[PDB]
């Protein structure tokens, strides 16, 4: 349960935020260098990427590892509100650690990286990168359901292929 | 007779008669199969109590 979890992660952040952030889109890939030229940025905004997941604990959980990237703008080598930023930054880590999001729980802090070099600098955008880290469960088995009214019972003995066969319908429910 | 369904008895010495086996006439499930389960009076006597 992935897609849930990352639709829980982007209510929480739209309910603490609001008009805060100017829009919240789930990101495909994590941030390469060519991601500040191809995307609908629209600072300020968070970008919520699925970075993959490693070997959980169990046989049917696993530690997904999530990221938050927060856009903003850098007009003249000044931020755009540098307390709105930091702000943001604090109440993302705050809001999203600990708490449970659907099937994800125990959202833990792993590290909260600058990434901001010469191709965001000269594109007028700061990347502070949240990522994050939580024990999310696999699916269950998907279960079955039918109802067939038990009425014959063929059973056949393996004996040689050519040997006269042996076998017994029983064919329950039958009176006599 | 006691594997037909019909009771016997035996006749002790001195003329006496006594109980050999009382049963009921159970001996066949629904299907064609013989069937154990009603064959003694002790049984059903044992369910009703």
């Amino acid at each position: 349960m992935l897609e849930e979890t990352e639709a829980a992660l982007l209510a929480r952040v739209r309910e603490l935020f609001g008009a805060t952030l100017r829009q919240v889109e789930p990101l495909t890939g994590t941030w390469t260098n060519e991601d500040v030229h191809r995307l609908f940025l629209a600072p300020p905004s968070v970008f919520l990427a699925w970075m993959g997941c490693g070997e959980g604990r169990t046989r049917r959980e696993v530690e997904s590892r999530w990221a938050f990237f927060v856009v903003a703008e850098l007009l003249n080598g000044e931020p755009v509100n540098r307390p709105g930023i930091y702000q943001i930054v604090e109440r993302l880590i705050a809001g999203v650690n600990g708490q449970t999001f659907g099937p994800t729980t125990g959202m833990r802090l792993t590290q909260v990286r600058n990434l901001c070099d010469d191709n965001r600098i000269n594109a007028g955008v700061v990347l502070y990168g949240v990522l994050f880290s939580g024990t999310t469960p696999l699916p269950s088995v998907v279960d079955l359901d039918s109802l067939d009214d038990y009425e014959r019972h063929w059973q056949t003995w393996k004996f040689p292929d050519e040997t006269p066969e042996f076998a017994a319908h029983i064919n329950v429910n039958q009176e006599k | 007779l006691l594997f037909d369904g019909i009771s016997t008895f035996n006749v002790n010495d001195g003329g006496e008669m006594q109980i050999e086996r009382m049963i009921t006439m159970y001996r066949t499930n629904k299907y064609g199969d013989s069937d154990p389960s009603y064959l003694n009076v002790n049984t059903i006597a044992t369910l009703s109590y």
